[PDB]
RNA sequence: AUGGUUUGGCACCUCGAUGUCGGCUCGUCGCAUCCUGGGGCUGGAGCAGGUCCCAAGGGUUGGGCUGUUCGCCCAUUAAAGCGGCACGCGAGCUGGGUUUAGAACGUCGUGAGACAGUUCGGUCUCUAUCCGCCGCGCGCGUCAGAAGCUUGAGGAAACCUGUCCCUAGUACGAGAGGACCGGGACGGACGAACCUCUGGUAUACCAGUUGUCCCACCAGGGGCACGGCUGGAUAGCCACGUUCGGACAGGAUAACCGCUGAAAGCAUCUAAGCGGGAAACCUCUUCCAAGACCAGGCUUCUCACCCUCUAGGAGGGAUAAGGCCCCCCGCAGACCACGGGAUUGAUAGACCAGACCUGGAAGCCUAGUAAUAGGUGCAGGGAACUGGCACUAACCGGCCGAAAACUUAC
C-alpha cells in the first residue's frame, strides 16, 4: 500500500500523457532568462523511464549540433508543462542505453505500425 | 523467495540449488525427510512455492516446476495427489519439527514434512 | 519556549516548492503525545516535561510502569522520554493529561530531530574513521586496509587513551540540527522535515525546536 | 610473538575456570506413560515420538 | 567532472583542438570542475594554421561534461564529450565562434559572451 | 647566555643481534606564528606594506626532475611555518639508495685483489603471554527484591576560510587609486546523518545468446563452461548523491587603550581601586558519563510462607513483583549483548493483492518455402518494500528471584 502514498498523492500530477521508452517526444520545458518566462522544447527520444511513483524519471535523448544530450526530468516536475508524444517506437528492452555509441543511420528506431 | 543472507548452504550458489533441488524432490517423494535444521529452514519456502504451482495446475506451472524438479514421477504425483490435496489450504503445507542433534559433529538435526490434517 | 515532540520516522519523499524546486523531505509521524510528569526544581532540582508516545496493549506493561501511568492518570504508551526545558515559567504551560499533536510547529521553523543512528556492526578503521589505507599494488604485502603505525618509538611507549582504532560502529544517539519543516499535515499530525534524519524507517525520534535558529 | 614469560598458577587457573559447559535445561513429557526428562526443544519431537529415549 | 591531467575537447576556432587540465580554479586543494567552472590548460593539438600554438598555458572554461549534473529544479543534464571554451582574464571567449551546444550553467556564473554566441544553450 | 635540531669529542650502554636513509599509513607535543584573530609606531596620506608585541583554536595543495632528505621548477592558495618524540612510526608496509656472494668500466697493485669512484642484477621470518589502546560481555557491589524516567561531578568531539553585492568610488588622495564598521548570497576543504534524486554493486531476479550433454523425440527446458558471456536490475551497503555543522550570547583575560590618584603638594592606566580588550581560557553546541566507594535523585510495583541446628546467629526450601533460559525473528549482531513477538498473536514463513524490476511467457491460431513475424496479451516470471490473511511455527515448560540491628535529634 506503500505507506508514503497519502503524501505522494497530494503532489501528484495528472494529465501525464502515457509513453514507454523510445518514443519520440517534445518536452516542453519553461525557463528563466533574466527574470522572464519562455517555453523551451526538447525534442528526443525516451531511452529510459524509472519507476517510483512522485520520483518516477523518464530520459530523453538528443542529437544537437554532433554532441549527443541527455536531459532526465522528473515526470511530475511542474517546470515541465507540457508533454506530446509524437512517435510511437519499437524496442525489445526497458532501458535504451546502447544508444550512447549510435550515430545517424544506426541510432534510428522502428516506429509501432 | 528470499535469498540466504549469510554464504550459501553447499559451499557455493549452484551447489546450493542442486541441494534445495534434491531436498525438494526427495521429500515430495517420501513424505518427510531428516536433514540439518538451517537446510529445512532454508528448504520451507522452495518447497512451499513448488506446491503452490502444484496447486493451480496448467502446463505452465508444469514447465515451471520441471524447471526445477527434473525428476519426472515426482511431478507427476505432485500434480496427480499433493496439487489437488492442497486445493483448499492457503500456504502453510510443510511444518519443521527440531530432533536430537547429531552424534559425528553436533549438528542441529530437524524433520520437515507435509501437513497431513485435512 | 523550546517545543518537542515524540514521533516515528516513516520514510522519506520528494516535493515541489513554490519556485519548483526540488525538496528531499522525511517523513515524521508527529503523533499525539502525553504529558505524565511534570519535573520541577523544588522537586527533582531540575525543570523538564515527560511525554509518552506509542500505544500498546495493556497485558504488555509490566506492574511498576502501569502503576506510574495509573497514577499519573493516563493510559500507559509504548515509549516515555523527557523534555528538559530551562526555568519554570518555561514549564507552567504543561499539566498532566494534557495532549501535544504536530500542530505546535508551523510552516518554515527550524527543528532539532534526536535519534539512535543506524547499526554498522564491527566496522574497520577504513569505515569507521575514514583512514586512507595503503596502496594495493607495489609489493604491499597485506596492508591494504590496515591502519599502519600506532605510536611510534618508546618514550611513552605507550598508546595514548583515545586513538582511533576498529571497532563497534553506529548505534548511538544522534542529533541533526537546524532541519527546516517543510509542511506540517495537521489531519495527518505528520512532519514533513527537508533533510536526512537518523535511525531507521520506525524508529523513535524527538523534534525539538532548533537550539541556534530559534 | 611468543610468550615472553611462564604464566603463574593463579592467572591460568583464572582463566581456564571460564572453559566450562553449561547444563541444559529439562522438563518434563509423558511417552508411552513413563515420565521422563526432555529439553523444551524436543518437546514437540518427544510428543510425536521422533527422539530415541533409552 | 574534470581534474588534473584529464583532457578535453575545444569548443571554439582558436586553432586549438585539445588541452590538458593543469589546476581547476576557485579554491585550494579543489577536485572536480563542472559545467561553469574556470580551469589551467595547456594546449595539446593546435590546428597548423591555428593562431594558438601546442604547449602554450592558457585559461578555459568547462561547458560539456559527460558525468550528469544536477539541476535546482530536480532535473539533470549529459552531455556526450567533456568540451572547454578558451577564455581570457576577462570571461571572455579568445575565439569568435562556439561550436556544440552548452549548459545553462554558465549563465549564472556570468559568462554571458559564451552563452550569446553559442549556437543553443541548454 | 639557552638548546642538545648540525657536524663534533668521550666511550657509560648493548658484538650468546638496538633495522641502517627516504616514501606510505597513523599520530602527539613546543612556539622561536605561514594564514586567519587582537594591537603599537610608522621613514603610514588611503591602498599596500615595513617592523615590533599578544595569540597554538583550526588550516597549512597537486605535480615535473632526483632513491633521495635537500633543492630547482610548473600551476595555484588565506597560507603553502619551524622543530622535538631511537634525526616517531619495517613482531605496520616498501627495498628505490646504502651494506655479502655474479659481471663490467676508470684508477691503484707484478699478483691474489682494492677504491666513504661508477653501472646491471640480487630471499625483509613469526599462531600476541604481559603492559598499552579500541570495542563487547560475565560476576559482585551500591544495607530488602525489582522497574521506568533522569541530575549530572568528570571526560571526549568540534573550532578552517574565500569571492561577490549594498552601504561607497565616499574618507584620504594633485589624480590614479582607494575605504572602516555593518548586512546578504554563493563557494573550496573537512565532518556527521541518510538513500527522495543521480550513480556503483547485485552468485536463489527477468530477457538474449555460443559450445556441449541430458529430459525417448519436435516444442519447451535443464547441468557445465568466471553467475559461460552479454542487456537491464527492486531491497540492503555505499559515494560520485541529498541534507546539515563550524555558530549567537555571556564571564574572566593577553598585548594594548583607559578613568580615578598617592607615595613623591605637580605628574604618573597603579602601589588602592574601577572599566574596555582576541579564532587562546570558562561557559555556550553535540556526545559518553553514579564502579562519581560521597556508588546520586524523582516515582511506581511485591510488600510474604515454611523447615532445620539451637534459639545467638546461621543454613535450607518454596514464593511475590520481575528476569533469564527454550521458541519465532530484526535494517541488532563475530560470540555475547540489544530490540520486538510468543495464541489475549501479524514475529517469521506461506497465500492473496499492490508497488517495483524485466520486457511481451507456454499453448493455440494466422502469414511466410524457411529463418521468422503478428493476435490471443502492459503478457508471463520474480527477492528484500507495503497492506490484508492464523494456513505453518512461536509449544499441555524449566531456572532464578524480597529486609540483623542499634545510637542520637525531632
Amino acid at each position: 500500500m506503500n505507506t508514503l502514498d497519502f503524501v505522494d498523492q497530494a503532489s501528484l500530477r495528472d494529465d501525464i500523457p502515457t509513453f514507454s521508452p523510445g518514443d519520440t517526444v517534445n518536452v516542453h520545458v519553461k525557463v528563466i532568462e533574466g527574470s522572464k518566462e519562455r517555453i523551451q522544447v526538447f525534442k528526443g527520444v525516451v531511452i529510459r523511464r524509472q519507476g517510483g511513483g512522485i520520483s518516477e524519471t523518464f530520459t530523453v535523448r538528443k542529437e544537437s549540433y554532433g554532441v549527443g544530450v541527455e536531459r532526465t526530468f522528473p515526470v511530475h516536475s511542474p517546470n515541465i508543462d507540457h508533454i506530446d508524444v509524437l512517435t510511437r517506437g519499437d524496442v525489445r528492452r526497458a532501458k535504451l542505453y546502447y544508444l550512447r555509441e549510435l550515430r545517424g543511420k544506426k541510432a534510428k528506431i522502428k516506429e509501432k505500425r | 523467495p528470499k535469498p540466504t543472507k549469510g554464504p550459501r548452504l553447499g559451499g557455493s550458489s549452484s551447489h546450493q540449488s542442486a541441494l534445495l533441488a534434491n531436498l525438494a524432490t526427495s521429500l515430495f517423494e517420501h513424505g518427510r525427510i531428516k536433514t540439518t535444521e538451517p537446510k529445512a529452514r532454508a528448504l520451507r519456502p522452495y518447497a512451499e512455492k513448488l506446491i503452490t504451482h502444484a496447486k493451480k495446475g496448467a502446463l505452465h506451472n508444469r514447465r515451471e516446476v520441471m524447471k526445477k524438479i527434473r525428476d519426472k514421477d515426482v511431478v507427476h504425483t505432485l500434480f496427480a495427489e499433493i496439487g489437488p490435496f492442497y486445493a483448499d489450504r492457503n500456504g502453510g503445507y510443510t511444518r519443521i519439527i527440531k530432533v536430537e542433534n547429531r552424534k559425528g559433529d553436533n549438528a542441529p538435526m530437524a524433520v520437515i514434512e507435509l501437513v497431513r490434517e485435512k | 519556549a523550546r517545543k518537542g515532540i515524540l514521533g516515528t520516522k516513516l520514510g522519506m519523499t520528494q516535493v515541489f516548492d513554490e519556485n519548483n524546486k526540488v525538496v528531499p523531505v522525511t517523513v515524521v509521524k508527529a503523533g499525539p503525545n502525553v504529558v505524565t510528569r511534570i519535573r520541577t526544581t523544588e522537586r527533582d532540582g531540575y525543570s523538564a516535561v515527560q511525554l509518552a508516545y506509542g500505544e500498546i496493549s495493556p497485558r504488555k506493561v509490566i506492574k511498576p510502569v502501569a502503576g506510574q501511568f495509573a497514577a499519573a492518570g493516563v493510559n500507559p504508551r509504548r515509549h516515555v522520554a523527557e523534555l528538559r526545558l530551562d526555568d519554570e515559567a518555561a514549564v507552567a504551560e504543561y499539566e498532566v493529561g494534557q495532549e501535544l499533536t504536530a500542530e505546535i510547529f508551523s510552516d518554515g521553523a527550524y527543528v532539532d530531530v534526536t535519534g539512535t543512528s543506524k547499526g554498522k556492526g564491527f566496522a574497520g578503521t577504513m569505515k569507521r574513521h575514514g583512514f586512507r589505507g595503503q596502496g594495493a599494488a607495489h609489493g604491499a604485502q597485506a596492508v591494504h586496509r590496515r591502519p599502519g603505525s600506532i605510536g611510534g618509538c618508546a618514550t611513552p611507549g605507550r598508546v595514548f587513551k583515545g586513538t582511533r582504532m576498529s571497532g563497534r560502529m553506529g548505534n548511538d544517539r544522534v542529533t541533526t540540527q537546524n532541519l527546516k519543516v517543510h509542511k506540517v499535515d495537521a489531519e495527518n499530525g505528520v512532519l514533513l522535515i527537508k533533510g536526512a534524519i537518523p535511525g531507521r524507517n520506525g524508529g523513535l525520534v524527538v523534534v525539538r525546536s532548533a537550539i541556534k535558529r530559534g | 610473538a611468543v610468550p615472553k614469560r611462564r604464566m603463574s598458577r593463579a592467572n591460568t587457573r583464572s582463566r581456564r575456570a571460564q572453559w566450562k559447559a553449561e547444563a541444559p535445561g529439562l522438563v518434563t513429557v509423558s511417552v508411552a506413560g513413563q515420565q521422563r526428562k526432555v529439553p523444551r526443544r524436543l518437546l514437540k519431537a518427544a510428543r510425536l515420538g521422533l527422539v530415541d529415549l533409552d | 567532472m574534470i581534474q588534473q591531467e584529464s583532457r578535453l575537447k575545444v569548443a571554439d576556432n582558436t586553432g586549438a583542438k585539445e588541452i590538458l587540465c593543469i589546476r581547476v580554479l576557485g579554491g585550494s586543494s579543489r577536485r572536480y570542475a563542472g559545467i561553469g567552472d574556470v580551469i589551467v590548460a595547456t594546449v595539446k593539438d593546435a590546428i597548423p594554421g591555428g593562431n594558438v600554438k601546442r604547449g602554450d598555458v592558457v585559461k578555459a572554461v568547462v561547458v560539456r561534461t559527460v558525468k550528469e549534473r544536477r539541476r535546482a529544479d530536480g532535473s539533470y543534464i549529459k552531455f556526450d564529450e567533456n568540451a572547454a571554451v578558451i577564455i581570457k582574464n576577462d570571461n571572455d571567449p579568445r575565439g569568435t565562434r562556439i561550436f556544440g551546444p552548452v549548459g545553462r550553467e554558465l549563465r549564472e556564473k556570468k559568462f554571458m559572451k559564451i552563452v550569446s554566441l553559442a549556437p543553443e544553450v541548454l
